[PDB]
């Protein structure tokens, strides 16, 4: 029969581990770094563009920061292609919730469904897991600003500051060294840029190799706003934080 | 039909519902409660076809309780009413539709306001100060159109109700065996066990 | 060698063999002996029922499929159930639809084809039981030997199971004698019991150890056990 | 690897065999039949002192005249019990009569070989065989009191006395000598209680052991701790008696 | 339109004695004003000393008897030739019938 | 590498299908059977080994009929052969049902061919362990065919397969050369009984029973029928005589 | 589609995939439950491999199946969600069809069944989770504590622990809990639980979370303080000697 | 890991061995074939080797009539040859039924090619050990030759050859066209084009043929037919009276 | 029968790689070179028609295909895989867009669709990834012109210019030098022909080079008149002749 070529992507190791999940994480470890820092008045998402060129069109590019809702966004680390299949089902789940309840989907609810989908490939189907880890940055009126992270295993947790992808150990330590609860958005923005700047495997941290997004509640309005920075925007903020 | 009335005053919603259950020639019961609590601050009255009526209400109940447990949070009335309108709008175009009309009354602990929703078996939903299903509306809407004020107190509202129940016993053909009243407010849902002479 | 070609039934060995099927056949040889023989008027089955402890019972070896047909088994008892049960339906279908008794020759063809299906598709497993079917139809008495491979054969007599060769030889020898035991069941049954005791060794056939089945001209396939088989031991 | 429904060169089904091994590692279970009823006994076997020993159910009721004891992977027995119970109640709904003990047994055995990844015989969906054996005991108007041994192989035998589980091989030997067609229910009760004491790693008491029986008059009943504790005492005494 | 049902007349009678019972029926089969047969048995011996008769629409009557007898056959196969009690037969027939309640 | 003979649809480096070849082993090892295409029909003959005196004579019949005008005989795994015939029977019924006309031997051939060829396409099935000789009379003549476990088949004047496969092929070729003008059905029957007796020398260890059937326009009315009684004894003698 | 038999027998009669499922449990954080005389308490530890978490939002370890029953676990987190959800739905369904909330014993037996099922169903691996289910039956005051594991086995305990170093904390409880006289107070029952966890938590005020369940849907989860206090008082018990 | 040679998945070099081994099976018949385009007809030549004397020569063939206008010649084992042929005939009939006009030779090729590409990507489907040469006189394209392989590749040709000695036949024609400077055989009648085909076959393979060593197919406007022993015998004589 | 390969044939290795996607990319590397360049008023894509026999007619084959009247594609890798992907691409542009909004999809989205197809061929049961990479170029009213590259992994990214296949490395470098954000379409066509010349061993003429452009609307290529808003396809494949004429000003 076919049993001969079956990798059995869904079994336990003698140590009670899930090979595929493990290996998929190993894959994610070589993915561009992404950090999520949650301040008191907003949230910040920043990621490093893996592999770039003089010819790469950056104004049209987006390989790590995706808008799911109007109040929820995600930073990706892993297989972009895999990420999209999941990103799209999330955008739909978001809309269904709205259509049914006539209210915006609570950040955690969207996160749990997405993580349940991953968990599935982990327990049945003989299919490989999604080589992806997410940092969800959203806001709702039941918990306000929230920062979540989910990985191939289908598990998710909340964070004040967190990073995924490559050099996470280094990034986490640096964050764990300078993060303060009373932080402000711009503070977070700086801590963010600086952390990357120190974990980067590249020479310097230029704007063309970055993606930036913030979820703030512009006082002169009263509504939370998502802003995914444009190349010229990242370039400015880059000079200001003193990285020129 | 049965008597299903609903009135939203200043800080609460009042639901009146006939206690009679007649089957053909005989009135089988005079103490029937045509209502289900969906959550600590959301009550739903219903009237319609013999089986559909309860099966739908309980089904809707089970789902809202499940959402509460799963989210450890209580869905706003508005949201609960949207879930219900959806369920009926599905039912209307299904194989054997639910013939049930409902009134949904709840207190939004976040907005700190009472809300009343009227939804029919077609999935028609509308928000109102006061509403009713069946023929009841026919004699009570003009009463309320006349004597209703948004800032009325629960007491004032309970009187306006007694006024309606009176007109209904006077002009309506059927003996509906009185009504069961319930109040929904910031503190929850309680029944006015003394209206049979209030 | 053999290790690389016996993982399932959908694989042929380089010499054109189907081991899984062959291992199945093995289950039969490991099974308790049973004998079958017929004349022109009757067909008989004789089986040696085996037991677990001395506190246990002697597992049944003979199953009736209809008023004119039945079989004895050697091997996986559960499979005999599945197969005899399938044969019962087929006997039943013939009655209900055509108001016709299923011919033994046809029952055999049906069995063969059912078995075969389980030796050419992935996922299946051959049956691990051997059957001796006797029956009286429009063309007289009949005896069939069914093997898990799918091969069903019509004989005058035969035996299957552990030490079966003893009885088979005795029959192969007594042929011209028993094939003529017409109008006398008790005699065909004795030639039956004798042939089977030719495969004994461990013990001697007792009353709650021996089992006889007989079908024929005016004899609806009936089974005999215990006290009933007394007059033959 | 090698199909779950593969045949060994000796003519056996690997999965079924391995299944029997897991059974040997199971708790002890003994059954004795007498013209006065059938007695079933099991070793609770608590993996800790904090474990409430009576939440350990290894003897269940199929019907009022049928009960069974289980040995081996017991979570597996759950669906077998449900099936057995349904089969018993169902037979009654359709024939307005009690299900014969053998047929109830035969019914359970029919689920046994229903396993594989595509076995060409029907729609046998169940990845592996059951890892538990059963002792079925009851009474019916056709063959009175009966004890049955049902295995993951799909076959079953009838016994006058039978023990399955970790101490079986020896305990069965005991029964071979002890049993006799004239035993009384009480005798069988003490005998079961005695054999459990011998094979048990623990000191037999009314908390890591449990009895029960089936009588035509009161049907299947499971002895509560007190009733058992006493029988245990009455056993120690007659033993020291010589 | 196609009418799946018909009427073949006939009448049956059953009386129970102290140690016996009788089940009788005429042997006429009709269709409207025509006689299909002056002799077409309607009462059958299903075995285990059980006599039966399903009267009304002959096609349905035979289908039922046939199905019941087939039930008695398997009852034997299943419960080692145990005799099917008259009351058990009764309960079984109730299921045969109600099985086609619609 | 190696192991190209463990799965049924795999091509070895030289482009073969070992499982199919092994299937042939099962065939060559079987009883010998032949077909002779005469001037207005075809004759089928087969060797039936008497494994013991216990086998009832004239019973375990091998030759099979498809519909009313087609005859089949095969060597190898018997159960496999019946399975093939059963499929031909439905295959034929299906054809007649829609086209009214009984199925032409040529068309029937390809029906069997496509079926068998199909069992060499997937590793979830095993190839047929039988080579089949079949044929009959149709709208335009008589046809003889032979189908190989690989799915291959061609039209023959004479055909043989099994243990005595070479003795026969030799004898058949002799007939072809000594009858450029054709052989009659009557003659093909006797000439067939001989070929079996001669091909039985590669199995001379066990005794055997002969079986012949024919489909002749002038002898059977284009219908398939077994040669029994007298005509059979006659051919039996004609062989017994020339065997000495 | 996919139906490969993943949980099968090996020569020694073991289902390795189920055993490996248990190993995943041994690795998960620790969880404990002790029943008092009028309540049941569940305590769980929180990993520290990383700390910069937002405990507000981060999913907690003790879940409510219904208003009178809770469930904590040890093993893979993702896998727990599937089990919790299934049991939550069964809770509502049972009310609807029987007009009466599930008993703790029942809700437990259901969860165990799901697990057992995943051990002999083709195409799926067993759940890398073991659970503790506690609460009070409807209109009953006697506390209930149950435990389930991948194999599908379950039973009730006076106190029990699962997870890493559960071997330790179990020993602690085995020689600190008397069935004769159970922690007659909600207070001393919460204490015996923190004490038992401290045996392995190694100073972790923010690493320990408690939840007390009382008869008639009275469930509440203590905050760091209420817990921290218990820790403080316990450390003095040691020093005062 | 080493099973990237048993099913159709990638090997480290980015190759699909099973596809390659399938190609290997195409030469199994040890028969060569070639096709050339006339001015308004297409001809296909193929060797025919009936060794056994018990065979009925009339039943042996690797040339198929897919439709009234499309003919196909197969280089490979016969069971895969017939599977491919049947599928093509069905695809032909269905196409007519659905679109109201006869399927064009190139299209049928593209369809069979895509069908092969699938066995290349799906693991449970093995490729077919055959190369398919389709020919006709398309109502829009004219004389056409389209060939497909187990890889799912296909293209049109001025002429083409397939088989063990494929390369000899190819270079031969290659030269003829390098010479003539035109993409076809400037001949009006098909008999002369059949003769040219047979001739160059002989020159390239360096062999003489009898009337039973060949198999010829011709595609003309609104019809594709195959020649009989005699039709060839007559064609063979013609080239003989030129040498 | 019945596809019993319901499991992934592409799984994760202990190192974290996805073998088949890797090997698939290797196959892309081996393939013939093909490139793309975005100008200010058009885009151009080209490759080499590497005839596989002088007897084969390279015209009866397109390496540069039309997806919609404003989107063209080209590849590097396995021809048959590209072929079926073009068909699937043309279909999905209809079934999932034109049939809903009554207008052809915009480059990014159609590209997004193709990517999804490939991604699934990376995780679905019993299949291997696609052994090709595509350079898709097109234009839509709200996005202007664009050029995307889609890999077997299912990933894709926008480019000002780029190349793939055999001499991609060399070609890329050469392009990075010549490209600027002020190129007119003709300039890019010229640059294209230049870049291509390096990767071409043998002949280099309009019969061995296949090139197409996404430029202005060709009303002359519409086929009908009388509908103001319908201005004609922007995608136009160049003719053998058109190529040579430029090869002279090379």
């Amino acid at each position: 029969g076919s049993r001969r070529y079956d990798s059995r992507t869904t079994i336990f190791s003698p140590e009670g581990r899930l090979y595929q999940v493990e290996y998929a994480l190993e894959s994610i470890s070589h993915a561009g770094t992404a950090i999520g820092i949650m301040a008191s008045d907003g949230i910040v998402l920043a990621a490093e563009r893996k592999v770039t060129s003089t010819l790469l069109e950056q104004d049209t590019s987006t390989e790590k920061l995706y808008k799911l809702n109007d109040k929820i966004a995600v930073a990706v680390a892993g297989l972009t292609a895999d990420a999209e299949i999941l990103i799209n089902t999330a955008r739909i789940h978001a809309q269904n919730y709205l259509k049914t309840y006539n209210e915006d989907i609570p950040v955690e609810i969207l996160v749990r469904r997405l993580s349940d989908i991953k968990q599935g490939y982990t327990q049945h189907g003989g299919l490989r897991p999604f080589g992806v880890s997410f940092i969800y940055a959203g806001y709702d009126d039941r918990y306000g600003y929230q920062l979540y992270t989910s990985n191939p295993s289908g598990n998710y947790t909340g964070w004040k500051a967190i990073s995924v992808g490559a050099n996470t150990s280094a990034a986490q330590t640096l964050l764990q060294m300078d993060y303060k609860d009373d932080m402000k958005v711009d503070d977070a923005i700086e801590l963010a840029l600086k952390t990357l700047s120190k974990t980067t495997d590249s020479s310097a941290l230029t704007y063309d190799r970055l993606e930036f997004a913030t979820i703030r509640k512009g006082a002169n309005d009263g509504e939370v706003y998502q802003k995914i920075f444009k190349p010229q925007e990242i370039k400015d903020i880059l000079v200001k934080t003193g990285i020129t | 039909m049965d008597i299903i009335l609903g009135i939203r005053v200043q800080d609460s919603v009042i639901l009146a519902s006939s206690k009679a259950v007649t089957r053909g020639i005989s009135v089988l019961k005079d103490s029937d409660d045509k209502t289900r609590q969906l959550s600590p601050h959301t009550l739903m009255s219903f009237a319609g076809e013999a089986g559909d009526t309860v099966q739908f209400a309980e089904y809707i109940q089970a789902n809202i309780q499940l959402y509460s447990i799963r989210e450890d949070y209580e869905l706003s009335p508005q949201a609960v009413s949207s879930f219900v309108r959806q369920e009926l709008a599905k039912s209307i175009r299904s194989r054997r539709p639910y013939q049930v009309n409902v009134l949904i009354g709840g207190y939004d602990k976040k907005k700190n306001k009472p809300e009343l929703y009227q939804i029919d078996y077609l999935g028609t939903k509308v928000e109102l100060p006061y509403g009713a299903h069946g023929y009841s509306g026919f004699y009570t809407f003009s009463l309320l159109d006349h004597h209703y004020r948004p800032d009325m107190t629960t007491e004032e509202g309970l009187d306006l109700l007694k006024l309606c129940v009176q007109e209904l016993e006077k002009r309506m053909p059927m003996d509906f065996k009185g009504v069961i009243v319930k109040i929904v407010d910031k503190d929850g849902i309680r029944q006015v066990d003394d209206f049979q002479a209030q | 060698f053999r290790n690389n070609y016996d993982g399932d039934t959908v694989t042929f060995s380089p010499t054109g063999r189907l081991f899984q099927v062959e291992y199945a056949l093995e289950a039969i040889k490991q099974g308790s002996v049973t004998v079958g023989l017929r004349s022109n008027t009757h067909a008989v089955l004789v089986a040696l029922k085996r037991n677990a402890d001395e506190l246990s019972s002697y597992q049944k070896k003979i199953i009736k499929c209809d008023e004119h047909m039945g079989l004895s088994l050697a091997g996986l008892a559960p499979d005999a159930r599945v197969l005899s049960n399938y044969l019962r339906q087929q006997c039943n279908y013939s009655s209900l639809v055509f108001n016709r008794k299923l011919a033994v020759e046809r029952a055999g063809h049906l069995l063969c084809d059912k078995a075969q299906k389980n030796t050419q598709s992935y996922g299946g497993r051959p049956y691990g039981v051997g059957l001796l079917i006797i029956g009286y139809d429009k063309s007289g008495a009949h005896l069939l030997e069914f093997q898990p491979s799918g091969n069903v054969t019509e004989l005058y007599g035969t035996a299957i199971g552990a030490r079966s060769q003893g009885a088979k030889t005795y029959l192969e020898r007594t042929l011209d004698t028993f094939i003529k035991i017409d109008g006398n069941p008790d005699e065909l049954i004795k030639a039956g019991v004798e042939a089977i005791s030719q495969s004994l060794r461990d013990e001697s056939l007792t009353v709650d150890n021996l089992s006889i089945a007989i079908v024929g001209k005016d004899t609806p396939f009936t089974i005999y056990d215990g006290e009933a088989v007394a007059k033959y031991i | 690897d090698r199909g779950v429904s593969t045949f060994s060169p000796e003519g056996r089904l690997f999965q079924v065999e391995y299944s029997l091994e897991a059974i040997k590692l199971g708790s002890t279970a003994i059954g004795i039949a007498t013209k006065e009823g059938v007695v079933l006994g099991v070793e609770k076997r608590a993996t800790s002192p904090l474990l409430e020993s009576d939440s350990i159910e290894k003897i269940v009721e199929i019907d009022r005249h049928i009960g069974c004891a289980m040995s081996g992977l017991t979570a597996d027995a759950r669906s077998m019990i449900e099936h057995a119970r349904t089969a018993a109640v169902t037979h009654n709904l359709y024939y307005d009569e009690d299900i014969n003990v053998e047929s109830l047994t035969q019914s359970v055995c029919d689920l046994a070989l229903r396993f594989g990844e595509g076995a060409s015989g029907e729609e046998r969906l169940m990845s592996r065989p059951f890892g538990v054996a059963l002792l079925i005991a009851g009474h019916d108007a056709d063959d009175g009191y009966q004890l049955f041994h049902a295995e993951p192989s799909g076959t079953f035998y009838r016994y006058n006395a039978k023990a399955i589980g970790s101490g079986s091989e020896g305990a069965q030997a005991e029964l071979l000598n002890e049993w006799h067609s004239s035993l009384t229910l009480k005798e069988a009760e003490l005998l079961v209680l005695k054999i459990l004491k011998q094979v048990m790693e623990e000191k037999l008491d009314e908390n890591n052991a449990q009895l029960s029986c089936i009588t035509k008059q009161d049907g299947f009943k499971i002895y509560d701790n007190e009733k058992t504790a006493e029988l245990i005492k009455e056993l120690k005494e007659k033993e020291a008696a010589e | 339109q196609f009418n799946p049902y018909g009427d073949n007349g006939g009448t049956i009678l059953g009386i129970a004695g102290e140690d016996f019972a009788v089940l009788a029926g005429d042997t006429r089969n009709i269709t409207d004003y025509s006689i299909n047969s002056r002799y077409e048995p309607k009462v059958f011996d299903c075995g285990d000393n059980i006599v039966m008769s399903a009267n009304g629409f002959a096609a349905d009557g035979d289908a039922l008897v046939k199905r019941f007898k087939n039930s008695v056959k398997w009852y034997h196969f299943d419960h080692n030739d145990k005799k099917l009690s008259i009351n058990s037969a009764a309960r079984n027939i109730q299921h045969l019938l109600y099985g086609k309640r619609f | 590498g190696t192991g190209y003979d463990l799965s049924n649809s795999v091509f070895s480096p030289d482009g073969r299908n070992f499982q199919v070849e092994y299937a042939v082993k099962a065939v060559e090892n079987g009883t010998t059977s032949i077909g002779i295409k005469c001037n207005d029909g075809v004759v089928f003959a087969v060797e039936k080994l008497i494994t013991s005196k216990l086998l009832v004579p004239q019973k375990n019949v091998k030759i099979q009929v498809v519909d009313r005008h087609i005859g089949c005989v095969y060597s190898g795994l018997i159960p496999d052969g019946r399975h093939l015939v059963n499929r031909g029977r439905e295959e034929a019924a299906s054809f007649k049902k829609l086209y009214k006309t009984p199925i032409p031997i040529p068309a029937f051939a390809d029906r069997l061919g496509q079926y068998v060829q199909a069992h060499t396409l997937y590793n979830s099935v095993r190839p047929f362990g039988v080579s089949t000789i079949f044929g009959g009379v149709d709208k335009n003549g008589a046809h003889l065919y032979m189908l190989e476990p690989s799915g291959s088949y061609w039209g023959y004047k004479g055909a043989a397969t099994g243990k005595g496969r070479q003795s026969a092929k030799a004898e058949l070729e002799k007939l072809v050369d000594h009858h450029p003008e054709g052989l009659s059905a009557r003659e093909a029957v006797k000439q067939a009984a001989k070929i079996i007796y001669l091909a039985h020398e590669d199995n001379k260890e066990k005794d055997f029973e002969l079986e012949i059937s024919w489909c002749s326009l002038s002898e059977t009315n284009g219908l398939h029928k077994f040669v029994k009684g007298d005509l059979l004894q006659e051919a039996i003698d004609f062989a017994q005589k020339e065997i000495n | 589609g996919y139906d490969r038999a993943l949980s099968i027998f090996s020569p020694d009669g073991h289902i390795f995939q189920v055993e490996y499922a248990l190993e995943a449990v041994k690795r998960g954080t620790c969880a404990v439950g002790v029943k008092g005389k009028n309540c049941v308490v569940l305590g769980c530890e929180r990993r520290s491999t990383l700390k910069l978490q937002d405990t507000r939002i981060t999913p907690s370890k003790v879940s409510k199946i219904d208003s009178h029953v809770v469930l904590s676990f040890s093993g893979l987190n993702a896998d727990s969600r599937i089990l919790i959800e299934k049991a939550r739905v069964e809770a509502q369904s049972h009310r609807l069809t029987l007009e009466d909330p599930v008993t703790v014993e029942y809700l437990t037996r259901y969860v165990a069944g799901v697990q057992q099922r995943y051990t002999q169903s083709g195409g799926v691996r067993p759940f890398g989770v073991s659970t503790l289910i506690a609460g009070f039956d409807p209109r009953d005051d006697e506390p209930k504590l149950y435990q389930t594991e991948p194999s599908g086995i379950y039973s009730s305990w006076s106190a029990q622990t699962i997870g890493r170093n559960s071997k330790t904390v179990r020993e602690f409880l085995e020689k600190n809990y008397d069935r004769k006289e159970p922690p007659a107070t909600v207070e001393e029952c919460v204490k015996l639980t923190v004490r038992s966890l401290l045996e392995v938590v190694q100073t972790g005020a923010k690493n320990i979370e408690i939840t007390v369940v009382k008869p008639d849907s009275d469930i509440v989860a203590l905050s760091s303080e209420e817990i921290n206090q218990y820790v403080t008082q316990i450390e003095q018990e040691k020093q005062e000697q | 890991a080493g099973y990237d040679r048993h099913i159709t998945i990638f090997s480290p070099e980015g190759r699909l061995y099973q596809v390659e081994y399938a190609f290997k099976a195409t030469n199994q018949t040890n028969i060569n074939s070639l096709a050339v385009r006339g001015k308004d007809c297409t001809v296909v030549i193929s060797q025919k080797k009936v060794p056994d004397k018990l065979l009925d020569p009339t039943t042996v063939s690797y040339i198929f009539c897919i439709s009234r206008t499309i003919g196909m010649v197969v280089n490979g084992p016969i069971p895969d040859a017939r599977n491919a042929a049947l599928r093509a005939k069905a695809e032909a009939a269905e196409f007519r039924y659905k679109y109201g006009y006869d399927m064009p030779c190139d299209v049928l090729a593209k369809r069979m090619a895509n069908l092969s590409q699938i066995y290349t990507q799906r693991a449970y489907m093995r490729p077919l050990g055959v190369i398919l040469t389709f020919v006709s006189v398309d109502e829009e394209l004219g004389p056409s030759i389209y060939k497909t392989d187990p890889a799912g590749y296909y293209v049109g040709y001025k002429a083409t050859a397939t088989g063990p000695k494929q390369q000899e036949i190819t270079t031969n024609l290659e030269n003829h066209f390098k010479k003539s400077k035109i993409d076809h055989i400037n001949e009006e009648s098909w008999e002369k084009v059949v003769e040219f085909a047979i001739t160059h076959m002989i020159d390239a393979l360096g062999t003489e043929f009898s009337k039973n060593d060949l198999e010829v197919g011709v595609a003309t406007k609104d019809k594709f037919f195959t020649l009989s022993a005699e039709n060839i015998e007559e064609r063979l004589v013609a080239i003989a009276e030129q040498d | 029968m019945t596809d019993r390969y319901s499991f992934s044939l592409t799984t994760f290795s202990p190192s974290g790689k996805l073998g088949q996607i890797d090997y698939a990319l290797t196959a892309v590397k081996q393939g013939v070179t093909s490139l793309g360049i975005k100008a200010t008023n058009g885009v151009v894509i080209a490759t080499e028609k590497k005839s596989s026999s002088p007897l084969a007619m390279s015209e009866t084959l397109s390496k540069v295909s039309l997806l919609t009247p404003d989107i063209g594609a080209v590849y590097s890798g396995m021809g048959p895989d590209y072929r079926v992907l073009v068909d699937k691409s043309r279909k999905v542009a209809h079934t999932s867009y034109k049939r809903i909004y009554g207008e052809y999809p915009p480059t990014k989205l159609l590209v997004s669709e193709v990517a999804k197809i490939m991604q699934e061929a990376t995780q679905s049961g019993g299949v291997r990834p696609f052994g090709v990479s595509l350079l898709i170029a097109g234009h839509d009213e709200f996005n202007g012109f664009s050029l995307y590259q889609v890999d077997p992994s299912g990933s894709y990214f926008p480019w000002k210019a780029t190349a793939i296949g055999k001499g991609s490395v060399a070609a890329k470098t050469f392009l990075e030098k010549r490209w600027n954000d002020e190129l007119e379409l003709e300039d890019a066509i010229h640059i294209a022909l230049l870049t291509l010349k390096e990767s071409v061993e043998g002949e280099f003429n309009g019969d061995t080079i296949e090139l197409a452009i996404i430029g202005d609307e060709n009303p002359d290529l519409l086929g009908y008149t009388g509908i103001p808003t319908d201005k004609g396809p922007r995608f136009r494949k160049l003719t053998s002749q058109e190529i040579n004429d430029r090869l002279e000003a090379l």
